[PDB]
């Protein structure tokens, strides 16, 4: 249990006396690019240090070695260096090759001082104990939940640190086993980062509306990722806007004023700011229920639309543009409807802030501009290199969008996100029409080479969105079972495939026990042992284990291998 | 005969006739092909209704020979027995048309 909950407060102190020179800055910080909640939490700390006006850098990464080639032109001097949701599982000290004999500074009683302490909070969930205690440097925020759930891990563990006859030697082998058993599983996430972060602010006592607001946002991220999480956390959010809820009520609306409510959400994408026919049409989960991509789901759609007697032309015109006569309504009509088309789990209250006259923004549809304006802001591995140039360049213009007075640049990462979800609902009824996906038993198969915005694709978070899409639609197709989502993408300016690695997810609303239980993905093992023996030159650099780099041409052993691999 | 059309009572008579037969007179099919065309043109979001004047004549004809001798009241009424079937198949359909 290297950071207590509670030892949060004190862990931030300690860094403060740490970096305590206004004259010079001794604090860095790393964050893994392409992450909301990540982005998010960096907001937090950007607050709260210039509130401690404490000097700091701020750097963003995609990559490992990135972080190590970074760590290596980083400064001894700096005892300060934050970690934001990435490599946690795995041991960044090995990773690292530090020796703490030349970082500490008077052991001795005894203490470990650093010239430089890194400050580890991360969002996976294996946890490897050996990360978490092997170093001091290494320091570890824990969440407590997996750590003392850890204890028997924790404590086989430290039988193997003691342990350097038969009895003896099958201890340790029991505990290896152990260690295998929370080995070999899919990392996921149980704790969105803007949640903790906001919790230490709490403790602090520094939490405004904005923290809330941030930390909204990033479980908002989190929520497909992980439905359950979302909703285990969502009454903590509530009773903390409740907490910081104003005590006026109902005032007139004026330009100063700004309120965040708790109202009725539906999970169709950019609901205001877009019409209601498009938000349903490119809704993954609206076209997964519906089977949007084919012919009929549109005969359907037009089915119900008329059911709620909403005109056409009417429907297809932007929410905001309707009469208020209708759009007050529109809550009971799908009330009415959605029921005698089982589309009502659809309706559920979300967050939704608005400020003076601008209008009232969902926090899903932020996070959806958020994402678009992170996808399509802006030899072969130089290119690579300045995609991830790129890459750090739209995670930077959606840092600045999260400022308020960049209202324009919002609309603009608007428009981006209905043109991704345009080109992702093309290309998924182009492959459901045409089949694309090959499904083996072990693992349905689908792979990127014709088509355009191949270069949209090959940009990881337009694959993830696409690879969640095709996960709503097939298991809204309860009639196959789940099965492990495999993508592969072509880029000829590389003329090597991509692949991420997706593990099948129940769909929404499925509170079954058996869904209770999450998917652990087994990709990620799969990738690490093809790297182990036999490795088609992948690229792993990438803070996400599923999403891999291939040589086209090597992607058909791999997938040959993959049909050996039993793990999947 | 105009005369005896204009009585409200022989129109509400072929009102009752005429939703009788939209719906329940399901010709050579386990389907009324017209209340096919309801809920269709409700998903086509249009006004025309189509009937080909078939299975009309072959819907005991008498609101036919109605039809071919004194069309607008009973014209009218079809718009009504419109109306309902309408509001069934989709409700809220109406206030469209």
């Amino acid at each position: 249990m290297y950071y207590g909950i509670s030892q949060f407060s004190e862990a931030y102190n300690k860094i403060l006396r740490n970096s305590s020179s206004h004259s010079s800055c001794q604090l860095v910080i790393f964050v893994s690019c392409l992450n909301i909640d990540a982005l998010c939490a960096t907001k937090m700390l950007s607050l709260l240090f210039k509130k401690q006006l404490v000097q700091s850098q701020i750097v963003p990464i995609f990559g490992y070695s990135e972080l190590r080639r970074h760590y290596s032109q980083l400064d001894d001097n700096i005892n300060s260096l934050l970690l934001v949701g990435f490599g946690g599982v795995i041991d960044l000290e090995a990773f690292l090759e530090i020796d703490p004999q030349e970082y500490v500074i008077d052991t001795d009683s005894g203490e470990q001082s650093f010239r430089r302490d890194i400050y580890v909070l991360d969002a996976h969930r294996p946890w490897n104990l050996d990360n978490i205690f092997g170093s001091q440097i290494i320091q570890c925020f824990d969440d407590g939940t997996v750590d003392d759930t850890l204890g028997e891990q924790k404590e086989a563990y430290y039988k193997l640190l003691e342990l350097d006859r038969k009895q003896r030697k099958k201890q340790i082998h029991e505990y290896e086993g152990v260690l295998e058993e929370y080995y070999s599983q899919g990392t996921t996430v149980v704790n969105s980062i803007s949640a903790q972060i906001y919790s230490l602010l709490s403790a602090i006592g520094e939490t405004n509306l904005s923290n809330l607001w941030l930390n909204i946002l990033g479980t908002t991220s989190l929520d497909i990722a992980y439905a359950q999480v979302y909703n285990r956390l969502y009454p903590l959010l509530q009773d903390e806007v409740k907490r910081l809820t104003p005590s006026s009520r109902n005032s007139v609306k004026t330009p100063d004023t700004l309120t965040l409510n708790i109202q009725p959400d539906y999970y169709l994408f950019l609901l205001r700011h877009s019409s209601l026919y498009d938000s349903f049409y490119y809704s993954n989960y609206v076209n997964a229920k519906l089977s949007l991509w084919n012919e009929n789901g549109k005969k359907r759609l037009h089915k119900m639309f008329a059911r709620m007697g909403i005109p056409l032309s009417t429907a297809q015109e932007t929410w905001l543009y309707m009469d208020h006569s209708i759009k007050r309504e529109l809550g009971i009509i799908f009330d009415k409807n959605l029921d005698r088309y089982g589309l009502q789990d659809i309706i559920r209250d979300g967050f939704v802030r608005t400020l003076g006259y601008r209008g009232s923004i969902s926090a899903s549809e932020f996070v959806e501009a958020l994402t678009a304006l992170l996808e399509v802001g802006n030899n072969s591995a130089q290119k690579l290199t300045n995609l991830r140039k790129r890459w750090v360049s739209n995670f930077w213009l959606s840092w600045d969008a999260l400022d308020d007075r960049k209202v324009e640049l919002l609309n603009r990462g608007i428009q981006l996100a209905q043109d991704l979800q345009r080109a992702i609902f093309n290309t998924g009824v182009a492959i459901l029409e045409k089949k694309l996906i090959k499904h083996l038993r072990i693992y349905r198969l689908c792979v990127l080479q014709d088509g355009p915005d191949l270069d949209l694709y090959r940009n990881p978070l337009t694959l993830l969105r696409l690879g969640n899409w095709l996960i709503e639609c097939c298991a809204e197709s309860e009639d196959k079972q789940l099965l492990p989502m495999v993508l592969a993408s072509i880029d000829e300016n590389t003329d090597t495939y991509l692949v991420a690695g997706l593990t099948p997810r129940y769909p929404r609303g499925l509170d079954t026990i058996h869904t209770k239980k999450p998917i652990l993905n087994n990709f990620s093992m799969a990738f690490q042992q093809i790297t182990a023996e036999t490795d088609a030159k992948v690229r792993i650099d990438n803070f996400e284990s599923s999403i891999i780099e291939i040589r086209r041409e090597d992607l058909s052993p791999f997938l040959e291998k993959l049909t050996l691999s039993g793990l999947l | 005969y105009s005369e005896w059309i204009t009585q409200p009572n022989v129109s509400r008579t072929i009102a009752r006739e005429l939703k009788s037969f939209l719906l329940e007179y399901t010709d050579e099919t386990g389907r009324s092909v017209y209340g096919a065309r309801i809920r269709t043109l409700g998903e086509m979001n249009s006004e025309s209704l189509e009937v080909n004047y078939r299975h009309l004549a072959e819907s005991k004809a008498i609101l036919a020979l109605f039809l071919a001798k004194c069309p607008e009241e009973m014209l009218k009424i079809f718009d009504l027995v419109a109306m309902e079937a309408t509001e069934l198949h989709y409700p809220d359909y109406a206030r469209i048309h």
